[PDB]
């Protein structure tokens, strides 16, 4: 087997990773007991990758979560699914980090770090060959931003080999108002390029203008935004969760979609948003960027890689013939020195409540979209040095800041750079 | 004695390997728990199908083949198969992580920690063979262990056995069926790295395979099941000489002299007829000439090339079945003023014939319709060396930018090594070159 | 002729020898300098990570001085 650690760290990292377990749960027909009660072979045969199985036929999902306050963890218990989660799993601290990405990363965060590393550990040592890690967090928020950057940091210490990944979501203004959150994400992100192998990037901005702009929900809510989340997370561990020859494994999939070690951020997309479609209306769908859960035109950029998830029972020839049809008619968008780089897998086994799906997972140039939104509102305060001692009362000084921002804005151009190369 | 090991290495060449057997145990009347009652002498022989198969005193025949995989799913799955009692638990070595599609994994993080064991192993099947010829090895260029542990083993076999014979079944990348990136790194890589260590290597272009069961068999997506069955029909025509027996019959060692003019060219292009539908062999009696004649439609290749426009250097047929030598000679009369079939001048025109009286057999379920003859030709022609262009051209696209480099380098690969391999690579576009001009 | 059918016996049993030589030489050096190589990047990962930790101690330091 090939076990995956799955973390969870701030609110918004235990509310969406509390969602991934009820979702996958639900397709690997394990009830809220840990208990199996399936109807298809395929869905134990790799269990064992998100899945610790208990005597007594009992399936334990190999989740740590995390948080500098009680709070957001006793929802999650209280939640469906809640108890079947390892009791001693939970770590979780009183003080907090209130929106500070320092307190989370350098103060309270480190006094709670070891604590975290302990679960990691005994978690880690009973794999039979761990894969890596997955993390859940926001970027915008203290401790998820903040410890949950320096949980990596540890965690890769202790196991340089293995492959890092996230789940980041990315704060925006429709969403949130903290206002000292694009601090807490240039910090992050400034983390993340370092020390992460593959970074799943879900834009609080996308998931909003997809519930109101194409849902037409007016008001949405973030039980709203996270069911696109949790489609989106359901989709991209597909061909980690299920029998499957292309991307099945986290360093296999890191091979295929990271060209360069620091640009490792992805767009993922969903379809359909929610008759069932067609082939060629998921296809087209799928990398249309009314349906990207990052801000970003794909149509402003080129692809370095792509990898695409469908899901139910269709014709595999029509799927070909299609994906082949969308690089023809748009290769101008595909990098000519990436060779074949778009990958395609099929799965069986449905999502619940549709009949089929597709899941788009691409490496677009156009990402520094996304970085660069940030990047404004990050120079927007900084350059008026404002709201800076809440960093530096910390122990934090100027040097840091600028570091972060220039190094967000070296991967921007990075980015412009692999875009702007020609074969000849 | 002229025992003949065959070693499948990774997905490719494990999943070909129970294709392979499973058609040898058929062709041979050999049932799954490895009994064979057509065969009086027990606890050994001397007989043809002796050179693959080994015999315990319980009158078992067993394999003589190993298989290696640096991950358990796919070996395990022939553990617990249909053919699970063929084959000693020794014989099916696996590890826990595998190669993730990376040369360098395959070939030194990962591959170096079960390399001896696996040596060991072979050593095994090797003491029990009186006369061994030499290895068959089945493996893809694209992925991290078929490329990366096979370079391994093959350079380790060279130091403990010497210039013993290495054949090799290699499967070459296409879009249709592939799974990484950087398969063209990987397969200049392997290519490079085992020229100096095979004799003669047998390439398949999965894509040329894909075609004929989309365009023959009228299979809308073929699967690795499809093109397994089609490409062991090639494979058991190949070694057919080696475990049957026949007054017509020619060895393989022979057309291998024919194949081989010089150490580095020794990749012959294979092509097999017919290839055809149930539905369509019946009331449709193929005969010599027809097979015959589909063997220079370049649709019918186990690579993707134009040999019209390359030289052919030498051109063996490959018979079995209800074929006599008369129809043969009259057949190949006919291709040779109709067909574009054009020698090196330092080579002779005649073509090397070889037939297996024994008719093909199928697997049931299967594709292919059962005939009562087919012909498989072996080739070396210099139209083989577009397959290393086509490759060659998609490395330089990714290794001028050093895209997926990094993943190499952080194995402990350097740079240096892909540019030699490379550059390999391109004096072998040379080689193919200067062997096809004409004498001064 | 006796003398020269002993020499061409003797000189396909030393090329023989020698293509093993090489190839077992030529796999030695190679194994080596990938092991080295792949420590040096392994050692320069820990290297980086263990200046992070140094960096956070003169952050928490720098705190309790300022208080
Ligand atoms: C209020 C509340 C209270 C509660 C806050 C929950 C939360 C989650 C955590 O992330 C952080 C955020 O939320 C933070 O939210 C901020 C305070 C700190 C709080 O601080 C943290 C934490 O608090 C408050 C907001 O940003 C609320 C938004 C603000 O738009 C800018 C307002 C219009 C604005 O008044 C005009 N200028 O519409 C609201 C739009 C959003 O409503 C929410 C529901 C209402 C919201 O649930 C659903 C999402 C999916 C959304 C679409
Ligand atoms: N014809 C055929 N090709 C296959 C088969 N399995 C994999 N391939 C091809 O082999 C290439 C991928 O290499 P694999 O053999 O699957 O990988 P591996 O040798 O197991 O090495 P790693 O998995 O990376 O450790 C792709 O080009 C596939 O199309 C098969 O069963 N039949
Ligand atoms: N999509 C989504 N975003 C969330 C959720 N909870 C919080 N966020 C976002 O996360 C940011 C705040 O981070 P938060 O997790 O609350 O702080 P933390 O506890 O220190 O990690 C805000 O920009 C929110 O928009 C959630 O359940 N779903
Ligand atoms: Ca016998
Ligand atoms: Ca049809
Ligand atoms: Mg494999």
């Amino acid at each position: 087997m090939r076990e995956i650690v799955h973390i969870q760290a701030g609110q918004c990292g235990n509310q969406i990773g509390a969602k991934f377990w009820e979702v996958i749960s639900d397709e690997h027909g394990i009830d809220p007991t840990g208990s199996y009660h399936g109807d298809s072979d395929l869905q134990l045969e790799r269990i064992n990758v998100y899945y610790n199985e208990a005597t007594g036929n009992k399936y334990v999902p190999r989740a740590i979560l995390v948080d500098l306050e009680p709070g957001t963890m006793d929802s999650v218990r209280s939640g469906p699914f809640g108890q079947i989660f390892r009791p001693d799993n939970f770590v979780f601290g009183q003080s907090g980090a209130g929106n500070n990405w320092a307190k989370g990363h350098y103060t309270e965060g480190a006094e709670l770090v070891d604590s975290v590393l302990d679960v990691v550990r005994k978690e880690s040592e009973s794999c039979d060959c761990l894969q890596g890690f997955q993390l859940t967090h926001s970027l915008g928020g203290g401790t998820g931003s903040g410890m949950g950057t320096l949980l990596i940091s540890k965690i890769r210490e202790e196991y340089p080999d293995r492959i890092m990944n996230t789940f980041s979501v990315m704060p925006s203004p429709k969403v949130s108002d903290t206002v000292v959150e694009p601090y807490n994400a240039t910090l992050s992100v400034h983390q993340l390029v370092e020390n992460t192998d593959e970074t799943y990037c879900i834009d609080n901005e996308a998931l909003y203008d997809i519930c109101f702009r194409t849902l037409k929900l007016t008001t949405p809510t973030y039980g709203d935004l996270n069911h696109l989340v949790s489609a989106t997370m359901s989709g991209v561990t597909t061909c980690l969760r299920f029998p499957g020859q292309l991307n099945a494994d986290l360093r296999k999939l890191a091979v295929n979609m990271v060209p360069f070690p620091r640009l490792h951020f992805f767009m993922p997309g969903f379809a359909p948003l929610t008759r069932a479609l067609t082939v060629p209306e998921l296809t087209q769908q799928m990398f249309d960027s009314k349906n990207m859960m990052a801000a970003c035109d794909p149509r402003h950029g080129r692809y370095l890689t792509v990898a695409a998830i469908f899901r139910g029972r269709m014709s595999m020839k029509e799927v070909d013939e299609q994906m082949l049809n969308v690089q023809n008619k748009n290769s101008s968008y595909f990098v000519e020195w990436i060779p074949n780089n778009v990958k395609t897998a099929v799965c069986d086994i449905p999502p619940r409540g549709l009949k089929m799906s597709a899941t788009f997972i691409g490496n677009s140039t156009a990402i520094q979209e996304l970085f660069k939104r940030i990047s404004e509102q990050f120079t927007a305060m900084f350059r008026r040095k404002a709201f800076l001692h809440w960093y530096t009362g910390e122990g934090m000084d100027e040097m840091e800041f600028t570091e972060a921002e220039s190094n967000m804005n070296d991967l921007v151009s990075e980015y412009q750079q692999y875009q702007d190369a020609t074969a000849d | 004695m002229r025992e003949c090991i065959s070693i499948h290495v990774g997905q490719a060449g494990v999943q070909i390997g129970n294709a392979c057997w499973e058609l040898y145990c058929l062709e041979h009347g050999i049932q799954p728990d490895g009994q064979m009652p057509s065969d009086k002498t027990i606890g050994g022989g001397d007989d043809s199908f002796n050179t693959f198969f080994s015999e315990t005193g319980a009158g078992k025949h067993v394999p003589r083949a190993v298989f290696v995989d640096l991950e358990p799913t796919v070996i395990d799955e022939v553990r617990t198969g249909t053919y699970r009692q063929l084959f000693h638990p020794e014989q099916l070595i696996t590890g826990k992580e595998d190669a993730a599609n990376n040369y360098a994994r395959g070939h030194y993080t990962i591959g170096k920690e079960i390399i001896d064991l696996v040596l060991d192993r072979i050593r095994k099947l090797a003491d029990q063979c009186t006369g061994l010829q030499g290895f068959l090895v089945f493996h893809s260029f694209g992925g991290g262990t078929g490329s990366g542990f096979t370079s391994l083993l093959m350079e380790r076999l060279s130091v403990d056995y010497g210039k013993k014979s290495k054949l090799e079944f290699s499967i070459y990348p296409a879009p249709q069926v592939s799974t990484a990136v950087v398969e063209p790194y990987n397969s200049i890589l392997t290519t490079h790295t085992t020229l100096e260590h095979s004799d003669c290597a047998f390439m398949v272009d999965n894509e040329a395979i894909y075609d004929i069961c989309r365009r023959n068999l009228d299979i809308e997506r073929p699967t690795y099941t499809n093109l397994n069955r089609l490409i062991s029909q090639i494979v058991s025509s190949i070694t057919a000489s080696l475990r049957f027996d026949g007054a017509l019959n020619v060895d393989l060692t022979e057309f291998q002299t024919n194949l081989v003019p010089y150490p580095r060219i020794h990749f012959p292009l294979a092509t097999y007829a017919p290839v055809i539908s149930a539905e369509k062999a019946y009331h449709e009696q193929l005969s010599v000439a027809e097979i015959t004649n589909a063997c220079f439609e370049p649709a019918n290749q186990m690579v993707k090339c134009d040999p019209r426009h390359g030289k052919y250097m030498a051109c063996c047929l490959l018979y079995r079945g209800d074929v006599v030598p008369k129809d043969v000679n009259a057949a190949i009369a006919t291709i040779k003023t109709k067909r574009s079939i054009q020698f090196v001048d330092w080579c002779p025109t005649g073509f090397k014939v070889g037939i297996n009286y024994q008719p093909p057999t199928v697997v049931p379920g299967g594709d292919l319709a059962k005939v009562q003859r087919a012909v498989c030709m072996l080739s070396n022609t210099t139209a083989i060396a577009e397959a290393w262009a086509r490759l060659d051209h998609k490395f330089d696209l990714m290794y001028a930018k050093r895209a997926f480099v990094h993943w190499y380098v952080g194995e402990g690969m350097e740079e240096g090594e892909f540019s030699e391999a490379r550059e390999d690579m391109a004096a072998l576009e040379k080689d193919y070159e200067e062997v096809g001009v004409d004498s001064v | 002729k006796r003398e020269h059918e002993r020499e061409v016996i003797q000189k396909a049993i030393e090329e023989n020898n020698n293509f093993i030589k090489m190839a077992k030489e030529k796999l030695a050096q190679k194994m080596e300098s990938n092991k080295e190589n792949r420590e040096a990047h392994l050692a320069a990962m820990l290297e980086r990570l263990q200046e992070k930790d140094k960096h956070a101690e003169e952050v928490r330091k720098n705190k309790e001085l300022k208080e």
